[PDB]
């Protein structure tokens, strides 16, 4: 209890969420989809 | 000491003693929504057919002319004008200014003018009786949606015979026209407005219904349950947890809106933000920002052409594309 | 009569929002 | 009570938690790049979506012989 | 192009645009570091 | 900073915080200068790094390159870029200010002076001292209008400023005797914003470009100097709201009306806003459209002349609603459009019949058809023009996007100005925060009925 | 149970279970609300991603194939299936899931645990506002929803010619479907959808007007500057000055409210009134019983080719609909159409 | 329980239901004549 | 633990997590 911080703990969580995003923008550009 | 006319004039007007408020926001309410609201009036009874398009195709638009109220529209000001300013005077005639499109230009600027003077009439009247005043502010998203479809979209696309028809039938061609040719659909902020709307009938009956179910007997099966005490007290006991703790116990009860004040904020700002972002798309479609195209984007490994969903919605576009301005067109591509 | 009875609803409406307006009852309990 | 401002606070948490996220995450990677998404839910692959003897969009157009139809009609 | 004494740099420029989005999530991360007091 | 049991304001009002701060507010100031120049200097490095040379400028979605291009730095005779060179280090200068300025902003943010009258008063204010503010509008009106005087001195001086009008296709011209008539300058900002005059954007000349900034360089030099030297006027204590916020309210009430004019520059202009570098605006790219198909269909033999479209009107000319030759085509609303490539085409008669027969050089050719295929249409997630088109090409016009997004700007800078002009005037007033609960105004008159 | 012996049964530690406090309430909807929802939700986002459209529409409605959010949709089945439960057991599939799957069954079994789920949905209101004892005005809002969810997704397709009318679970496919209705029904030109269309917009409108009447007149109550602060449930006063509020209205729009439980009323009754009159709409073209056209004007319209209106616009713009976008909309119908005889005019 | 009935009740309109009412019907009167006519 | 609200958020948790994973394999599929 404590030994991580809470806003450390949901800083790493949207960093993820943001790269999560950014790879799913990025992936309608090239591959399936792509209209090329 | 108030013994000079204007003083007296500035009293009358500043006074909130009036039935309707009037305000110095409200001198110019006052003429501009009645000029508006009599153009309109005498306009949709009685107007000869007015050539919208400038090809000399005229659209009657007035019940005297052979049209119900629902397909019955004060039809927009005409192409060969444009965005060019065309009052009374500018116009030879009262029969060349009904021709080319006046009252339609008459009847925008006064209403755009009128609800620009709501806007600080509501902030004058919350001045005056000493309450906060950001009711204009939240009124500021549907005049920001009526300032896109009726003066922004004809800004962006070059005329007012783009802009939107006053009346229903007009409306609903207005809207298929501007779903052809940018796709209004399958924009975000459509979206967002669409959601706004729907999140608005959902919170505003959800609200409802959690005040209007934590009550307390007072009025029972007749008129009113008085029997107790009549009117005359200030007893508030209607309820206040209640309610929170169903929409606790609904779910998760993690979603705290035991603050009412944080609950009617929230009530407030969400369909006014997504008005907002709705509007902002109208005019973002004025300047041809357009929505998806994710139109052929599926094809195999082969490069071939998968159909899809979007497939169907742009075949549809195309549809409604072909066939709007009936003759309208000259050159093949179509350019504003 | 086709356009004079959707004028005559029209006025209807007219009359009936312009006398809520007016002719209301005074708002009682607070 | 574990108002969740205590259990995400705590490393007993993460510790249980960085190798079964990762797991479940490198297990939908390998589900769908070994071809078993496709497999189990009919899609086709991309060089896949027309056969020889047919070139245009497929159509059932039946209703009690539909499975022989999609078993015809659907890759080999 | 980029010149050509600064033609290899054109990586660590590429990401710079998005620097002030991640301004106010900073500000945001430092309200959730502080807890928002 | 502080917290909330302190100030009244929760953390999504913390800028609120420092109504009263002025050391931290000049930092928080400074700091935001500092993101704007990091914007425009990153913007400028991953914009030249992203750069084709010989494709036009306005096909990479390029937004402010066109604005150093159109003070002619690095251009030729024809839009040609030739060198990205001052672009370059026009991005690097900006940069390196954008780092100077950031570590003041982030220095008086932290360990600034937290109130500055018990160090400097020179820079210690209130928000109620009319003298002092007015000493700061003065400083800053004096150094904006060295500002536009700057661009005054590079125009007349120092070889620059790309005249799209200039004989040819526009090249780098150097501007001698601006047009500094007062009649003519004062009749561009009284005109009618409608599309007979077009108020503000229908400048059509860098002679009366610059006549105008001279003026307005002039004005601001005078007015820093008339509000260092003076006080306000007892009038204008009256009908003003002396706070930091009323302050704030009036100044987002400006710059949102800055952003709708300047969503109409981008959108109208052809002038300060050259389309070899922006691409077509509104009325061309349609105008542009009837032209070449009045060409084309010209040398393919017909009589365009004789016309007589679908309607009974025209296929290729019309007589607008006055007695010009006008475009027959839907393009008959956008016959107010005046450009580099229909002047010389255009007469007092109107389209001049006998030089649309003759008189078409290659180069008003070229330009037409390029500026068809490019049109200002393009949908948001790149892909072709029309909604109905399809995946063709990728071109999203710039013009399209700097209406739309300074639109957005500016509509939500409207709206942040009604919020702060009705808390200003709630707080000037005492009731922002609510009803005082137990003398109520309503109560303090008769009832309406 | 009126201070009798009542005798304990499995029922009876079965309710005590279920009626208890947790994270997440359970009860006796939880037997139906828990699992139908939860499939639901799966199945829908599990059709969105990998199981294909290709065989019954000949598109594309799925992530595995290059679609996004706003392509992937989990589609209805063939026409030819005409209203078939469409069992993953019945003579359809014999069985097999796999190809239970592109045939339109995760259509079905999405739409059955949908509406079971509503029912469940309803039924958990009911029940929690038992356990809260509070009257269920929220179960009588959320009746319009499902009534919506009935006459659009069953009534609608079952009056039709089978589920491939009806709207499949997505986005875009959505989207068709409203501009299928635009086209093929001119929806917008019947009465009921003015009304459902005019009771939304109400809804909003009373939606913002509230919130911003009430956070503009909502008191002092202390000395911060946030007023979110000053809100204290111990209090029976009143957070907001509703004499106020009605005196501002009044002097304003002419018309304000006076009571309370006549605003929430208010608020309650907009859009569930709007939505059932849609739905009743929407039950009327269930049965191809339209509000398409206007006999005066088309007759006026046939012997007079100068006069036209945006009605005729409308109904010319309907066909572009038609013309051009059932060809490929309906596969089964087979429109092998020339594109000389679709109705387009000039240049464009 | 006996002669007269205690159930009796008296009907009340006030002026904001006749408003109310009045306004529904020619609400619905203006949007279902153009359809009547037709 | 294996509680309600465990094992609410766990259906709610796992199989999202293996669909994220899932579709981050998608995004680099190409034809
Ligand atoms: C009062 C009643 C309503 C008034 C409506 C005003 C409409 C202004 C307009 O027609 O807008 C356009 C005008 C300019 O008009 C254009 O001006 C152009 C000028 O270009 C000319 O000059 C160019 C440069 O050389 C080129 O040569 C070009 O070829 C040539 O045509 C042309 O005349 C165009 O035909 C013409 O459309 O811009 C401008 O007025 C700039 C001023 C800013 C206007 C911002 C509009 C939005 C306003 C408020 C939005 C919020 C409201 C509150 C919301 C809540
Ligand atoms: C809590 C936490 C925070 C949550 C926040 C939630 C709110 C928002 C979340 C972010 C929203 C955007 C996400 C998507 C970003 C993206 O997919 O990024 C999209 C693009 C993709 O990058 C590239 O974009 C290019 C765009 O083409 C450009 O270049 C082309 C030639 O190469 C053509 O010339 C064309 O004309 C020109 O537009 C190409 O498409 C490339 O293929 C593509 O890779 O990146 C970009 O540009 C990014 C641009 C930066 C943002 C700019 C904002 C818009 C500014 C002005 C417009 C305003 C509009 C108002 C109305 C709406
Ligand atoms: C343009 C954006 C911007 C800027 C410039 C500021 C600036 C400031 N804010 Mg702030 N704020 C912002 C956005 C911004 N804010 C937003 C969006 C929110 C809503 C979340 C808030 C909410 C908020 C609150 C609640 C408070 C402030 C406060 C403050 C002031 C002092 C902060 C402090 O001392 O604590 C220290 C902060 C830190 C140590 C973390 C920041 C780390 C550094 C400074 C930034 C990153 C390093 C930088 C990149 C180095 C540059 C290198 C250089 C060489 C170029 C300060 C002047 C405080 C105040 O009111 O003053 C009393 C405070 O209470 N703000
Ligand atoms: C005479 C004193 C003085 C001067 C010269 C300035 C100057 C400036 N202030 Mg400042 N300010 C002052 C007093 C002064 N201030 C005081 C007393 C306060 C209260 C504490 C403030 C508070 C303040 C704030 C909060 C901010 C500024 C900002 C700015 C800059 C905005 C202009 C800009 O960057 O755009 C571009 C400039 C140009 C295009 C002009 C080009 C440069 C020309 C050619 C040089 C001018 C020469 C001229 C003859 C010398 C100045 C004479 C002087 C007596 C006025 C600018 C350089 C803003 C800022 O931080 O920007 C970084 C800002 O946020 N000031
Ligand atoms: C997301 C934030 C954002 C971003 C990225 C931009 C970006 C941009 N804006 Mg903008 N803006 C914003 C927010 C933003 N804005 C908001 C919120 C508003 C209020 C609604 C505005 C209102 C606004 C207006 C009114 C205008 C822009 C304009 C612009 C463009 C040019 C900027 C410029 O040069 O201005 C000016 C920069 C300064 C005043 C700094 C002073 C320095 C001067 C210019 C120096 C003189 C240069 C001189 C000639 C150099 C010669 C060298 C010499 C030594 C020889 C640019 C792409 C312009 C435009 O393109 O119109 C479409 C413009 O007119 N914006
Ligand atoms: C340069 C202009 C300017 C300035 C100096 C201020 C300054 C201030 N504002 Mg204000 N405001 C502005 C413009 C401005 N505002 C505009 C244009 C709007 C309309 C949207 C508002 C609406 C507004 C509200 C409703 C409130 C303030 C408040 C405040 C005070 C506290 C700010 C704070 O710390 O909040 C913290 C900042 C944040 C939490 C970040 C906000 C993030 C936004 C909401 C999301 C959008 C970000 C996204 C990237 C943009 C997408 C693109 C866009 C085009 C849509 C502060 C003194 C508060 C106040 O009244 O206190 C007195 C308050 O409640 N403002
Ligand atoms: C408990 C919650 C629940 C509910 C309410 C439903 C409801 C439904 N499911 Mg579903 N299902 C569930 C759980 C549930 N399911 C679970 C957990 C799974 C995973 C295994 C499934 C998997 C599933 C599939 C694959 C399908 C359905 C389908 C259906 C629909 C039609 C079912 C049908 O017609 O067959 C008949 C069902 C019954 C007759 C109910 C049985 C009750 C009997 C009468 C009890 C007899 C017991 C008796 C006491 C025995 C003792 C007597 C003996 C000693 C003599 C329907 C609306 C179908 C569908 O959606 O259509 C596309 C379908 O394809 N379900
Ligand atoms: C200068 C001001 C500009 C505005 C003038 C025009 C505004 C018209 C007035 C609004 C309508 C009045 C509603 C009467 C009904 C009425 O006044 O009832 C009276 C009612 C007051 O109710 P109470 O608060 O007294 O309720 C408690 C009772 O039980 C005890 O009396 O007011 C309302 O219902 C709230 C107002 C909602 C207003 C809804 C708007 C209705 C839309 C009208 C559309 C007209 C048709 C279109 C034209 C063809
Ligand atoms: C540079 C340039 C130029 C020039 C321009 C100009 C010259 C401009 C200007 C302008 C001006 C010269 C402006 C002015 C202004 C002002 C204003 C805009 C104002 C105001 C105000 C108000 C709005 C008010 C309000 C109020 C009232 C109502 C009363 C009481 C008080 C108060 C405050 C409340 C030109 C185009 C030529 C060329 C190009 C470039
Ligand atoms: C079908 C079927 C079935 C069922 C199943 C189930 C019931 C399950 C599931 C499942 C699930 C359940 C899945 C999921 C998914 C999800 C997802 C995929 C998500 C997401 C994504 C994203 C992208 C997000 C983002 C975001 C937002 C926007 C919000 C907040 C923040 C975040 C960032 C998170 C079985 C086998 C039985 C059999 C029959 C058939
Ligand atoms: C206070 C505060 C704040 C704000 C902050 C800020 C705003 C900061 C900043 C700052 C800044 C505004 C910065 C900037 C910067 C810049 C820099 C640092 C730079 C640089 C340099 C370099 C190293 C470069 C290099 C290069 C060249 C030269 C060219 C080519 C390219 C390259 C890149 C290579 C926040 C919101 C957080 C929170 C609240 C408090
Ligand atoms: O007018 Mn109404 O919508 Ca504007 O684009 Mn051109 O013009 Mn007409 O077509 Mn498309
Ligand atoms: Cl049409
Ligand atoms: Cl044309
Ligand atoms: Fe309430
Ligand atoms: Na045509």
């Amino acid at each position: 209890i404590g030994r991580i911080p809470l806003w450390l703990v949901g800083t790493v969580v949207g960093l993820l969420a943001i790269g999560l995003l950014a790879i799913f923008f990025y992936g309608s550009y090239v591959g399936l989809g792509s209209s090329l | 000491e108030n013994t000079s006319l204007w003083a007296r004039f500035c009293e009358w007007i500043t006074s909130t003693e009036n039935r309707l408020y009037i305000g110095w926001f409200g001198v110019i309410m006052i003429p501009t929504l009645l000029t508006a609201i009599s153009v309109y009036i005498i306009a949709f009874i009685a107007a000869p057919p007015v050539d919208i398009d400038g090809i000399r195709e005229p659209v009657s638009g007035s019940l005297l002319y052979g049209n119900n109220i629902i397909t019955g529209a004060v039809v927009p000001t005409s192409n060969a004008i444009g965005l060019h300013f065309y009052p009374i005077w500018e116009a030879a005639s009262l029969d060349e200014w009904l021709y080319n499109g006046g009252p339609y230009q008459l009847v925008v600027c006064h209403f755009f003018l009128g609800v620009c003077c709501y806007m600080g009439r509501e902030w004058e009247l919350s001045y005056r009786l000493g309450m906060r005043p950001w009711i204009a502010v939240a009124y500021s998203a549907p005049v920001a949606a009526a300032t896109a479809v009726f003066i922004i979209y004809p800004i962006g696309q070059g005329s007012f015979s783009d802009g939107m028809p006053l009346g229903i039938s007009g409306t609903f061609n207005f809207m298929i026209v501007f779903q052809a040719e940018h796709n209004i659909l399958m924009h975000p902020f459509h979206m967002f407005g669409v959601a706004g709307v729907f999140g608005g009938s959902l919170f505003s009956a959800m609200h409802g219904s959690l005040v209007t179910s934590s009550l307390i007997r007072e009025t029972t099966e007749n008129e009113s349950a008085n029997a107790g005490y009549k009117f005359g007290q200030e007893e508030e006991t209607y309820n206040i947890v209640a309610a929170h703790g169903y929409f606790g116990r609904l779910i998760f009860q993690y979603a705290s809106f035991n603050n009412s004040r944080s609950l009617h904020f929230f009530l407030a700002v969400w369909p006014v933000v997504c008005i907002w972002l709705t509007a902002l798309g109208i005019s973002t479609m004025a300047f041809n920002l357009n929505g998806f195209n994710f139109n052929q984007s599926v094809v195999d490994s082969n490069g071939r052409v998968l159909n899809t969903w979007a497939d169907i919605i742009n075949r549809a576009n195309l549809g409604m594309e072909v066939m709007h301005e009936r003759n309208a067109h000259n050159f093949p591509l179509d350019l504003a | 009569m086709e356009a004079l009875v959707y004028t005559f609803l029209l006025i209807g409406t007219l009359g009936i929002i312009f006398f809520s307006i007016f002719f209301r009852e005074p708002p009682r309990i607070a | 009570e574990r108002p969740f401002s205590d259990i995400l606070t705590s490393i007993r948490y993460w510790v249980i938690h960085s190798i079964t996220v990762p797991s479940l995450f490198i297990a939908g990677w390998l589900f769908v790049s070994t071809g078993l998404a496709y497999d189990v839910f009919g899609s086709p692959r991309p060089n896949e979506y027309f056969t020889e003897d047919r070139q245009d969009a497929p159509l059932i157009t039946d209703r009690f012989n539909a499975l022989e139809q999609v078993k015809k009609l659907s890759a080999q | 192009k980029l010149p050509e004494a600064y033609a290899p740099f054109s990586p660590i420029v590429d990401v710079l645009p998005i620097i002030p989005v991640l301004f106010i999530l900073l500000a945001f991360v430092w309200q959730a570091s502080v807890s928002f007091r | 900073g502080r917290d909330q049991e302190t100030t009244g304001f929760a953390w999504w009002a913390g800028n609120a915080r420092l109504i009263n701060l002025s050391g931290k507010l000049l930092g928080a100031h400074v700091a935001h200068a500092g993101l704007i120049v990091f914007w425009a200097g990153a913007m400028n490095l991953f914009e030249v790094s992203h750069f084709v040379p010989e494709k036009p400028m306005y096909e990479q979605g390029l937004i402010l390159l066109p604005h150093i291009a159109t003070l002619g730095y690095g251009v030729g005779p024809g839009g040609e870029v030739l060198d990205t060179f001052p672009y370059f280090v026009s991005g690097v200068l900006h940069l390196i200010s954008s780092a100077v300025l950031g570590f003041g902003g982030v220095y008086h943010s932290l360990i600034g002076p937290e109130t500055l009258e018990e160090s400097y008063p020179f820079f210690g204010y209130v928000w109620k001292d009319k003298n002092k503010m007015t000493n700061i509008l003065g400083y800053h009106l004096i150094i904006l209008g060295c500002g536009a005087w700057l661009l005054v001195l590079k125009a007349l001086y120092f070889g620059g400023v790309y005249d799209t009008w200039a004989p040819g296709g526009g090249d780098v011209r150097i501007i001698s005797n601006p047009t500094t008539n007062a009649a003519i300058i004062f009749g561009y900002i009284v005109k009618s914003p409608f599309g007979g005059d077009g108020w503000i954007v229908s400048v059509d000349n860098l002679e009366d470009i610059i006549g105008g900034h001279i003026w307005i360089g002039t004005l601001c030099i005078l007015g820093g100097i008339w509000h260092i030297y003076t006080t306000p006027w007892p009038w204008a204590r009256r009908a003003f709201v002396w706070s930091g916020e009323a302050y704030l309210s009036y100044s987002l009430a400006a710059v949102s009306l800055m952003g709708f004019t300047a969503c109409c520059f981008a959108w109208f202009n052809n002038t300060a806003y050259p389309s070899e570098f922006y691409g077509p605006t509104g009325p061309e790219a349609s105008q542009a459209q009837a032209f070449t198909f009045l060409v084309r269909d010209q040398r393919l033999g017909a009589n365009v002349a004789s016309a007589q479209g679908p309607t009974g009107l025209g296929k290729y000319l019309m007589r607008s609603p006055t007695g010009e030759i006008i475009f027959g085509g839907e393009t008959m609303r956008f016959w107010d459009f005046r450009g580099p490539w229909v002047e010389p085409l255009r007469g007092p008669s109107g389209l001049d019949l006998v030089k649309l027969k003759n008189d078409i050089q290659p180069w008003q050719e070229r330009r037409a058809a390029e500026y068809m295929t490019h049109a200002p249409l393009g949908s948001l997630n790149s892909v072709g023009g029309v909604a109905t088109e399809i995946n063709a090409v990728n071109f999203v016009s710039p013009r399209s996007w700097l209406a739309t997004s300074h639109f957005c700007l500016g509509f939500f800078f409207f709206v942040g100005h009604l919020w702060h002009a009705g808390r200003a005037r709630a707080a000037a007033a005492g009731f922002e925060k609510g009803i005082d609960r137990v003398d109520e105004p309503v109560l303090s008159m008769r009832p309406l009925d | 149970i009126g201070t009798y012996q009542e005798k304990r049964t499995w029922f009876d530690d079965a309710d005590d279970w279920l009626r208890q406090d947790r994270f997440v309430f359970v009860g006796w909807s939880g037997l139906l609300l828990l699992p139908c929802a939860y499939f639901a939700v799966g199945g829908w986002l599990t059709g969105c991603t990998f199981v294909t459209s290709w065989y019954t529409h000949g598109l594309a409605s799925s992530y595995i194939e290059g679609c996004n959010f706003l392509t992937a949709a989990v589609s209805t089945p063939a026409n030819s299936l005409g209203h078939s439960l469409l069992f993953v057991w019945g003579p359809e599939a014999q069985g097999d899931l796999t190809r239970w799957f592109q045939l339109g069954g995760l259509w079905a079994f999405v739409a059955l645990h949908g509406a079971f789920g509503l029912i469940g949905f309803m039924l958990r209101q009911f029940e929690i506002a038992r356990s809260v004892n509070l009257r269920p005005y929220n179960a009588i809002a959320f009746s319009a929803p499902i009534a919506v969810f009935v006459s659009v997704f069953l009534i609608y397709p079952l009056g039709q010619s089978g589920w491939f009318f009806a709207p499949s679970f997505g986005v875009a496919s959505i989207f068709r479907f409203i501009l299928f209705f635009q086209g093929f029904h001119n929806w917008t030109l019947n009465p009921f959808h003015m009304m459902g269309v005019a009771g939304v917009l109400g809804a909003a409108l009373l939606c913002a007007i509230h919130g911003a009447t009430v956070e503009n007149t909502l008191f002092e109550d202390g000395d911060g500057a946030n007023t979110f602060r000053a809100f204290n449930p111990t209090q029976a006063e009143e957070t907001y000055s509703m004499v106020t509020a009605n005196r501002f209205w009044s002097q304003i729009f002419g018309v304000a409210f006076s009571n309370k439980r006549w605003l929430h009323f208010f608020m309650l009754f907009v859009p569930v009134t709007g939505l059932w009159m849609s739905a009743l709409g929407v039950v009327g073209l269930a049965l191809n019983l339209r509000a398409y056209d206007f006999v005066s004007q088309e007759i006026r319209a046939a012997e007079d080719p100068e006069f036209e209106t945006f009605y005729t616009k409308n109904i010319l713009l309907n066909e572009g609909i038609r013309a051009w976008m059932a060809a490929q909309d309906q596969p089964h119908e087979k429109l092998t159409l020339p594109e000389e005889v679709l109705p387009r005019g000039n240049a464009l | 329980m006996a002669r007269p009935n205690p159930n009796k009740q008296v009907v009340e309109l006030n002026r904001s239901s006749l408003y109310w009412g009045l306004l529904l019907i020619f609400v619905l009167a203006v949007l279902f004549s153009s359809y009547i006519f037709n | 633990i294996f509680t309600v609200r465990w094992l609410a958020i766990h259906a709610i948790a796992v199989p999202t997590i293996f669909f994220l994973g899932a579709i981050t394999a998608m995004q680099f599929i190409q034809r």
